[PDB]
């Protein structure tokens, strides 16, 4: 008996408004209706026929069919009345079917998030649904959990504000295989907090007027994802490096600055880019959004007269690379890089492709392959503001300064080479991390965290990258896994309530020893490192010595005989994967050529000058890439430890890359290994909601004022009085030695009350100040008019 | 109302018009009888208006005349708040008896329930009542709307 709805809003809203059939409400009858296996549907309607101890017969109450399971293969099915379901704690039948179902309808509907307990789910739509505007975002601004429908702008506001209530920075981590949608989400929360917390020069969709700041703080991300964003066999524009962005808050509640913590950039394929891949995005914008003029300045030849860009010229469907140019062009600016600040990160872009054309074919004479062309080189030097001769030399003849010794070498054609490229390739990363500094130099009590790492991925070359990656997800979760089941029963047990502890066994701190741990049982990173300092040794000679301490790990795996290759497997949470061991040692070191380092470090560009100005560390004969990472990574999940979660699960809905599309044992799995299930047992179970004896009879005293008698009383025997004078029911609430431990929404009423308690008064006073307000700016024009 | 005061009225009535007509589109109204010293709630004009509709509410229009039979009507009033309750409402939310409560959550509450505020209402009104701390006193605040 609702209001209609627009079009649009059944985007985001439920169609209720229809008869009250009874079709489906005489059907319940066949009570014996459940859920059961289905190779094509996960599981399908059936209502039971015969019940035969540990078998039952059932009817398919879709082919008509008659099959019999055993009486534990079906599923308990919820009610009509739960169709389309906000929150999954809601539905009285909990399973991998019906949580399943409910998404699986909402999906088809157009509605994608969904709420489960206390985080939330968001199936991939892939397709642009209308749900993001300004428009939109007034509706959440400061509506309630429940005043309206799960979306983004919704954890968004509910964050930002829990924030400014018990006054505790928060964090949004989005997780989710890789694809799920992790970064989208993420710049929707700054989208949103953008606008709803700003601060205004006073005064549809996009349309408004932000403050100067908030200008920026959302052209930032454009940029980033320039020059670090690439398409992959799994998503045309991925982001191929973690993020976790901080935004910080005055005490009125006010957006004041913000931080980015740029991770593992996997700028290797900035040399060589896999089957149906391409590089960072900026590059292919560059040999395409390049002016005719500065097109030359920085001898910008066109597309595959490039050997950095492997498959040629590939394209990405829906984005023009042509405008793409401008669009990050325009951000830059927005952001601050002054006019020619440009101009010159652009040329170290050329200068990052042309040093790739540069040849050194083997010498039968002397075997110290050569320089047969300068062209090449010839111009590399020039946009790095260096010299030819000396480039040249010092990349082919190495007069470098071993130990106690000057000495003077020549590498192969080989070692020509790996340097000239792990020269370029680290000459991008030297980019980006400045960028990022640039960028963060004007973005720059409280502060809001948003995570968005790289997701779960696994191609066919399992490089090192890919095993950090996929290590930082099987990380991320174990992290919700504790703060989900672990620590919220640890709290049951000290405040000391009625309460037994449940096992949802959730753990993979397993598979991150095998990787993690140092002394003592050896992580796969652990060897890699020492075994990465001793001549004698071969990513090889690693993996076999790999086997040798792991070898029977609950969590490790040898390959398919193909230790050629040399390969091995590891069973993280999203699944097996086999690592390819090569080239791994010198990955994890990271070496190059010192000779052309210093040389640019006083080089007459200042960019290039600057850019390199900090070479210290060059490699010519400190720290380990893993450890150097694994170190930071451990500052991350120190934060995080001390701030307030706020988990928006991600779920890929098909591989096909197709929107409509919805593989179901795919989002089965999922919802699996991500612990969805049982994050939402415990919302019900337990008691994810408690507050302090003082705020509660602080809060709703108000409910009852005669309760309390007038004198002092005990925090705790003086609100259990008001407990009584609400007669709640003894199985919401659980009271403990310092708080009360609430069931969920047991508060939301109980606030809702106290807020109608106080609403006329609120009213009244509204008026006065309407009033005051009033007369007041009203005998202000009166002074410009006696002025 | 003597004529002593209704003469004034005039004063203030007439200068309320942006062009010249002499006339208060039926949305002054409101700051109008609050200008005049009047506290009337939002309904309290709307009653009195024979409750138009937004629309109409930017195109009718008034004349002193026709205006002042409702100055009084207004006047004239059952009741009004007052420290004793209009505080008693306020130290609801403030988190820990300290006498204060958060610019923000007062911020908040004033434009979430009732006759709901703007963003820039409030913002001018509890502007420079917050310390360091961005803490208000109610206990002030609601004084400085009211003796003021
Ligand atoms: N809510 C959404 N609206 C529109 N497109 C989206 C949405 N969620 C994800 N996408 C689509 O999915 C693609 C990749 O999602 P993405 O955020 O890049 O995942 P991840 O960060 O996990 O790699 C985008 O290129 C886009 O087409
Ligand atoms: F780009 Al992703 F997981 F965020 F592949
Ligand atoms: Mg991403």
């Amino acid at each position: 008996a609702q209001k209609p709805l627009s079009d649009d809003e059944k985007f985001l809203f439920v169609d209720k408004n229809f008869v009250n059939n009874p079709l489906a409400q005489a059907d319940w009858s066949a009570k014996k209706l459940v859920w059961v296996p289905s190779e094509k549907h996960g599981f399908e309607a059936a209502s039971i026929k015969e019940e035969k101890g540990d078998e039952v017969t059932v009817e398919l109450q879709e082919n008509g069919k008659k099959v019999t399971l055993s009486k534990d293969d079906i599923q308990k099915m919820n009610p009509p009345k739960f169709s389309k379901v906000e929150d999954m704690a809601e539905l009285t039948c909990l399973n991998e079917a019906s949580v399943l179902h409910n998404l699986r309808e909402r999906y088809f509907s157009g509605l994608i998030y969904t709420y489960s307990g206390l985080f939330c789910v968001v199936i991939n739509p892939y397709k642009q649904l209308p749900i993001y505007s300004e428009k939109i975002i007034d509706m959440y601004k400061g509506k309630k959990r429940h005043e309206m429908p799960p979306h983004i702008y919704a954890i968004a506001d509910t964050a930002y504000r829990s924030m400014l209530q018990d006054r505790e920075d928060q964090s949004i981590l989005c997780t989710g295989e890789s694809g799920a949608g992790k970064t989208e989400n993420t710049k929707k929360v700054i989208q949103y907090l953008a606008v709803v917390a700003s601060s205004h020069k006073g005064k549809q969709g996009p349309s408004f007027s932000y403050g100067e700041l908030e200008k920026q703080l959302l052209q930032a991300n454009p940029i980033l994802e320039a020059f670090g964003n690439a398409k992959t066999v799994k998503n045309d524009n991925s982001s191929r490096f973690g993020k976790f962005i901080r935004i910080n808050f005055d005490v009125t509640g006010y957006i004041v600055g913000a931080n980015i913590e740029t991770y593992l950039l996997e700028k290797s394929r900035a040399i060589r880019q896999a089957k149906d891949e391409r590089t960072f995005h900026i590059f292919y914008y560059l040999i395409a959004g390049a002016s005719e003029q500065m097109r030359n300045d920085l001898l910008l030849e066109g597309f595959n007269n490039y050997t950095f860009l492997s498959n040629g010229h590939v394209p990405i469907p829906a984005q023009q690379d042509d405008e793409m140019f401008q669009e990050t062009l325009e951000a830059m600016t927005i952001m601050g890089f002054t006019e020619e600040e440009q101009t010159s990160i652009l040329r170290v872009v050329s200068s990052v492709l042309q040093l790739g054309n540069i040849v050194f074919k083997k010498e039968r004479n002397t075997d110290q392959a050569s320089m047969p062309d300068n062209t090449a080189a010839q111009k590399v030097c020039h946009l790095m503001g260096i010299n030819v001769t000396d480039f040249t030399r010092s990349i082919l003849t190495p007069r470098i300064k071993v130990g106690r010794d000057v000495v003077q070498k020549a590498q192969t054609k080989e070692q020509a080479d790996f340097a000239i490229e792990a020269l370029a390739k680290a000459k991008f990363e030297r980019l980006f991390r400045w960028i990022l500094t640039r960028v963060n130099k004007a973005l720059d009590a409280s502060f809001l965290g948003i995570l968005d790492i790289a997701g779960f991925e696994i191609f066919e070359i399992n490089s090192f990258e890919q095993l950090c990656i996929n290590y930082t997800n099987e990380k991320l979760q174990q992290l919700f896994n504790h703060t989900m089941f672990i620590l919220e029963q640890e709290e049951y047990q000290r405040e000391g309530i009625e309460w037994n502890f449940i096992d949802f066994g959730l753990d993979l701190q397993p598979c991150i020893e095998l990787i993690e741990r140092p002394t003592n049982p050896p992580g796969v990173l652990a060897l890699l490192d020492e075994e990465c300092w001793f001549p004698k040794a071969t990513d090889t000679s690693f993996v076999e010595k790999l086997i040798q301490e792991q070898g029977n790990h609950a969590k490790f795996q040898k390959s398919k005989q193909l230790k050629d290759k040399t390969e091995f497997c590891i069973l993280h949470y999203a699944g097996k994967v086999t690592y390819n061991a090569s080239a791994w040692l010198t990955k994890n070191m990271d070496p190059l050529n010192d000779n052309v380092t210093s040389l640019l470090n006083q080089s007459s560009d200042k960019f290039v000058a600057d850019l390199w100005k900090d070479v210290d560390r060059i490699v010519g004969l400190f720290r380990t890439v893993g450890q150097l990472y694994k170190e930071q990574l451990t500052k991350l999940m120190t934060t995080l430890r001390n701030t307030n979660p706020n988990f928006v699960r991600c779920i890929i809905p098909n591989h096909e890359k197709r929107a409509g599309k919805l593989d179901a044992h795919l989002v089965l799995e999922q919802l699996r290994c991500n612990g969805v299930l049982e994050g939402i047992r415990i919302c019900r179970q337990g008691f994810p909601n408690r507050i302090v004896f003082q705020e509660f009879r602080q809060r709703y005293e108000i409910l009852a004022a005669n309760a309390i008698p007038k004198g002092f009383m005990d925090g705790k025997q003086a609100c259990i009085l008001m407990i009584k004078a609400l007669e709640l029911d003894p199985n919401l609430y659980r009271i403990g030695q310092s708080k009360i431990f609430f069931r969920t929404g047991v508060l939301a009423h109980l606030e809702e009350e106290r807020d109608l308690k106080i609403t006329d008064v609120i009213i009244a006073f509204q008026a006065q100040c309407r009033g005051y307000l009033a007369r007041k700016a009203f005998a202000k024009r009166q002074q410009q008019l006696g002025s | 109302f003597s004529e002593e005061q209704t003469a004034e009225f005039k004063e203030a009535f007439q200068l309320f018009d942006r062009t010249g007509d002499g006339k208060i589109l039926y949305s002054q109204c409101g700051d109008v009888m609050r200008a005049l010293g009047q506290n009337p709630t939002n309904a309290e004009v709307m009653k009195v208006l024979g409750n138009p509709k937004s629309d109409e509410m930017n195109l009718k229009t008034l004349k002193f005349e026709q205006f002042l039979p409702m100055m009084q009507t207004i006047a004239k009033n059952k009741d009004q708040g007052c420290f004793e309750d209009y505080v008693e409402g306020l130290r609801v939310f403030d988190k820990e008896g300290n006498g204060t409560v958060m610019g923000a959550e007062i911020r908040h509450v004033l434009v979430t329930l009732g006759e709901k505020m703007t963003e820039e209402e409030v913002e001018q009104l509890v502007a420079g009542h917050e310390d360091s701390n961005g803490c208000i006193n109610y206990e002030e605040l609601v004084r400085m709307v009211l003796s003021g």
